RNA sequence: UUUUAAGAACUAGAUACUAACACAAAUAGUAAAU
């Protein structure tokens, strides 16, 4: 009972009837013409007709142009049927989902069981008395329909199912899942600049731990706030999602309940914007998090989530001043937006800029406070509130890329223990790119 | 909630022999329109995108870093020198 | 129904005066500017309609409809039309884009947005989504402003 | 909630403010930070007295002690000469119950009051006008102004909060008892009903520093800016460091006397008074660590020219010493 | 000499965790208890009882 | 009738204790392992 809990979680279960059948929704949303449809009519789905197996009702009615011809009910791969013995225009599917055991493996006899029993009840709902039921297994993923036949969809559906069964996400979720708990895997760059719209989260600066007096004497854990860090690394506007510690108020361990409500902010913030502004992507460097957006990310098949092939350097956000000084003001949750690059858009492409942005993050990340006085030497040229970095001249930005540059590389020599002078060209890249 | 408009990737062409969606992240690659040039243009793929645009670019000034550094400037890491380099 | 005399006053402009944005007796008075200058941003659109996104202008109006009515008649709650107001408010700001945009996030994410230059909310279905367009509409104005 | 207050005294105003061009007495207001190698007092000057009930508190005036301010627990607030003059300047009137605790404005024109009633008042030095009242359920607690512009309250009901609410910090668990600032505007030191110190930056809610190892009622900070000094229950007073490494030195301790109450640094860091129960000023040599005088005066709490001292207490009345 | 530091604090402590904790509990109840008290003196100091 | 703290400043780290904080990601007070 716990192996399973985990396999369904944040209703899995729901979720893949719904991308089942609502991505069917779509296929024969479709179709109109050559099967002779008016319109795609479904009835809203009451949250738990999907888990719960007291009775079915009908699920979406096929509404027909003209007239339809109902065969005496057999199996979709059950063939020979004459379809004049009724004619109707509205339809329904049954589509249901259940996980099979050593005893009933055999579906068939559950459909038109199932099927069978339904249609002839009372309680079930129906629109016509005639209709389609499509079953599966998760168990072994087999999966079926028995309906009354009326022509031309048999490989429609057959050819759609071979789709489903071998696509719709959430499937791919559990088999990605089971394997996980069963730990069977069979054995045996610049394009972040393209057109559509990529996003960066990193999440290392999400719950911050916060070192306190024990009573007595020991060491206490505690946090302060953190945000959520994420932009596009072209258009430069910073989306912060403030995190109040307010929020983790009562409850467990916040490692978990962190990645959970990461995605869960993540993902609300994608449904809100607009289908213009929505990312193609997502790119994150803590692979912990694959899970938490993956599984909220089942609702937006569109959206690909791709992970880091490569080492990157992305904790530093934090210790560059507004943005954390915005950080520490905050008395209630919010998004803030941002500049990441102050005003490099005029100058350069964003590309170069990118360059050097991550180059100043690991100056950050290695010596770190050398490298803030190394940007605020000299004050007397001034930040605006809107700048982060401290403003400069083309010679400035210049030989300071070239000294934040070269600490990682001494530093570095000096103590990992490994030579500077003995170096190669394409490990001094590594490190530089990552 | 999903928008009803805009077609998931899988289903752009049904047929099993059409174009790999690998479920896990979400990309096709090969682009589901092998048969039919369409009328009108129409999903050209992933792969069609890559090359587009913004990143070509990169890759010419980065041509131009290679062989000017055995011609020593480094797109990466110093980038506005090299690049006001490739203007002139 | 005042609410039908404010909606034919012409002497009421577009411009937001932010220290009315959280004004008890004003209320109603900002309601119908806030009308007015999403009115006056579609129609900046519309002139213009080819050159910025024309496939998404159709769904942008069909979604502010019906907070235009709400707007119309003084229908919205205090902290909502504080929130729109502000984000309104900063858009008419050019060099103040991103305090729209900062205003637009509390908003989205439930939050009461105060101007920002000068505490919660509920968020319903119908509602998300004239929320949504009020995004698209402040992309168009930097647009706007940026191609002239 | 209704409002009267009093003016005393018709001397009114070149036009200038009582307050301002103290000028006049023997010796200058404006005067350098040492004014030599310090005294202290036998001879008491001024009863001042009007209270019937025993002084809340008692502060000089910002800037240099040319007016003194006292707190009435019978809800009443009294300006004086602080220059063992006869006359009390202007009173106040506002408050429902006893008034807790107060404090000025830097530049010196506005002051603030606490009181059990639930309200704090900002006030007009130079006419009485309660200005502005703050809410909030809770009890407040010591009140200081920035000593640059925001309110500071301790709360008993653990927060401290910074008024224009802008900013809560709820971190503190039990009741706040004092607040200071180590250094101006960067840091200060709350001090709380549970038995510890909390040290943060200024307007941002987290805490630099926690110390904990019986009580801080009352902390004061030296006119160098380099030592703290509590008095806690335990009867002993504590000397802490306002520059970085906030650890109590073992060199310096204060156990003459037993007991809320103010510790206070002679001018010069030559003394320290500290006023008790019993009503015995402690006179202490800093730099030797010893108690050097003691005064059985008072039938005490704050006790604040090297020439004399300010103290009052239970009785009633204040005394110069 | 700094292990000899170590032994030659071990002997010197007989309890073991509960006792101190109680020396520590202890304590603290009698802060409590001054701090009441010093309240309820100052309220005197005030009249109200 | 009581009473003497050698006083002040500077500085560094070295041994310790600790912390559900951080290295396809997960463990707790009936039992533990070639
Ligand atoms: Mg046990």
């Amino acid at each position: 009972k716990i192996s399973l809990i985990q396999i369904f979680r944040a209703h899995l279960w729901q979720k893949i009837h719904e991308s089942i059948v609502f991505d069917i929704c779509q296929i024969l949303d479709g179709e109109l013409d050559v099967l002779q449809i008016e319109s795609v009519t479904k009835e809203t789905v009451h949250p738990r007709k999907s888990y719960k197996m007291n009775s079915s009702a009908a699920d979406i009615t096929m509404e027909s142009v003209h007239e339809w011809e109902v065969s005496k009910p057999s199996l979709l791969h059950e063939t020979n049927d004459s379809f004049k013995g009724l004619i109707t225009n509205k339809m329904w599917f049954d589509v249901q989902l259940r996980y099979g055991d050593y005893d009933s493996h055999d579906i068939s006899r559950y459909v038109r069981a199932k099927f069978l029993d339904y249609t002839t009840d009372n309680v079930s709902m129906y629109p016509s008395p005639t209709g389609v039921m499509i079953g599966i297994d998760l168990a072994y993923n087999m999966y079926d329909a028995y309906g009354n036949w009326f022509n031309g969809l048999k490989p429609l559906i057959q050819n759609s199912m071979r789709t489903i069964m071998k696509a719709n996400p959430a499937l791919y979720v559990l088999r990605e899942r089971i394997r996980k708990g069963l730990q069977i895997y069979q054995s045996s760059y610049a394009e972040l600049f393209n057109n559509d719209i990529k996003l960066f989260v990193d999440d290392t600066n999400v719950y911050r731990v916060t070192v306190h007096k024990t009573f007595e004497g020991n060491v206490a854990t505690k946090a302060i706030n953190g945000c959520i860090f994420t932009l596009n690394p072209k258009t430069g506007h910073l989306f912060l999602k403030i995190i109040h510690t307010s929020v983790w108020a009562g409850q467990k361990r916040l490692s978990q309940l962190a990645k959970w409500k990461t995605a869960e902010e993540v993902s609300a913030l994608v449904r809100s914007l607009p289908k213009e502004e929505q990312p193609k992507q997502i790119i994150v460097t803590r692979k912990a998090m694959l899970d938490p957006l993956e599984v909220h990310m089942l609702d937006f098949p569109n959206i690909a989530i791709r992970p880091t092939e490569l080492r990157l350097p992305f904790s530093a956000a934090m210790s560059i001043d507004k943005l954390s000084d915005v950080v520490m003001k905050a008395t209630e949750p919010q998004m803030v937006l941002f500049n990441i690059y102050d005003d490099w858009l005029d100058r350069i492409s964003s590309y170069t800029a990118f360059s050097r942005l991550t180059l100043l993050l690991r100056a950050l990340k290695t010596n770190e406070e050398s490298a803030k006085m190394i940007l605020l030497s000299d004050p007397t040229i001034t930040i605006k509130s809107y700048h982060l970095w401290p403003s400069f001249t083309d010679e400035q930005w210049i030989t300071i890329e070239s000294q934040m540059r070269d600490l990682i590389l001494t530093e570095y020599g000096r103590k990992y223990n490994v030579n500077i002078s003995a170096l190669t060209q394409t490990e001094i890249k590594d490190i530089i790119l990552g | 909630t999903r928008l009803r408009e805009d077609k998931a990737a899988y289903l752009n062409d049904i047929n099993s022999t059409e174009s790999n969606y690998d479920p896990k992240s979400r990309l096709y690659k090969t682009e589901t329109l092998g048969a039919v040039d369409e009328k009108s243009k129409m999903l050209t793929g992933e792969g069609l995108k890559l090359n587009e645009l913004n990143q070509f670019a990169r890759s010419h000034a980065k041509e131009m870093g290679i062989r000017d550094e055995i011609e020593q400037h480094v797109l990466v890491a110093n980038p506005t020198k090299y690049e006001y380099l490739k203007k002139k | 129904r005042i609410q039908e005399a404010i909606a034919q006053d012409k002497t009421i402009s577009v411009i937001i005066d932010p220290s009315q944005i959280g004004s008890t007796e004003g209320k109603p008075l900002l309601s119908m500017k806030c009308n007015l200058y999403i009115h006056e941003i579609l129609s900046r659109w519309k002139a213009s309609l080819e050159a910025y996104h024309p496939e998404l202008f159709l769904d942008t109006k069909k979604a502010l409809f019906p907070l235009l009515l709400q707007l119309r008649r003084n229908q919205l709650a205090p902290d909502l039309l504080i929130s729109l107001a502000t984000v309104l408010y900063h858009l008419q700001q050019p060099k103040e884009i991103n305090l729209a945009v900062q205003s637009y996030m509390k908003l989205s994410i439930g939050n009461v947005a105060w101007p920002i230059g000068v505490a919660n909310i509920m968020i319903d279905e119908r509602t998300r989504l004239w929320i949504t367009s009020i995004k698209r509409l402040i992309t168009f104005e930097e647009w706007y402003t940026s191609n002239h | 909630s209704e409002q009267i207050e009093v003016e005393e005294v018709s001397h009114f105003y070149q036009g200038r403010g009582y307050l301002y061009p103290p000028n006049d007495v023997d010796v200058d207001l404006r005067e350098e930070r040492i004014s030599f190698r310090c005294y202290l007092p036998k001879k008491v000057i001024r009863n001042y007295p009007g209270h019937p009930e025993g002084t809340t508190a008692l502060k000089f005036l910002p800037k240099t002690g040319h007016l003194i301010l006292s707190g009435g627990n019978d809800h009443t607030i009294k300006i004086w000469d602080f220059y063992h003059d006869y006359e009390c300047l202007r009173d106040f009137q506002g408050h429902n119950k006893p008034i807790k605790a107060l404090r000025f404005t830097e530049d010196c024109q506005s002051f603030l009051s606490s009181s059990f009633d639930r309200s704090v008042k900002i006030w007009d030095t130079e006419t009485g006008k309660v200005k502005t009242r703050l809410h909030l359920n809770s009890t407040p607690a010591d009140v200081e102004s920035r000593p640059t512009h925001e309110f500071i309250v301790g709360l008993s009901n653990s927060k401290i909060l910074h008024y224009d609410l802008v900013q809560t910090y709820d971190h503190h668990l039990s009741s706040i008892l004092a607040l200071k600032y180590f250094p101006d505007g960067s840091k200060f030191i709350s001090s709380s009903e549970d038995k510890t110190v909390r040290i943060w930056e200024n307007q941002i809610n987290v805490p630099i520093k926690q110390i904990s190892d019986h009580s801080m009622p009352f902390l004061n900070v030296h006119p160098s800016q380099n030592y703290f000094c509590a008095q806690s229950m335990d009867n002993r007073i504590y000397s802490f460091s306002l520059k970085p490494k906030y650890k109590r030195h073992p060199k310096k301790i204060f156990k003459g006397h037993s007991s809320g109450i103010s510790l206070a640094f002679s001018g010069d860091g030559r003394y320290i008074c500290s006023g008790d129960s019993k009503s015995r000023l402690f006179t202490w040599d800093w730099n030797t660590s010893r108690l050097l005088n003691n005064i059985k005066i008072p039938g005490p709490i704050t006790q604040v020219e090297t020439s004399k001292v300010i103290c009052s207490g239970a009785a009633g009345k204040i005394y110069v010493c | 000499k700094e292990m000899l530091a170590e032994a030659r604090a071990r002997l010197l402590n007989t309890q073991g965790k509960k006792a101190t904790r109680k020396i520590r509990e202890r304590m603290l109840e009698e802060s409590k208890r001054i701090a009441e008290l010093q309240k309820r003196r100052e309220l005197k100091q005030a009249g109200i009882n």
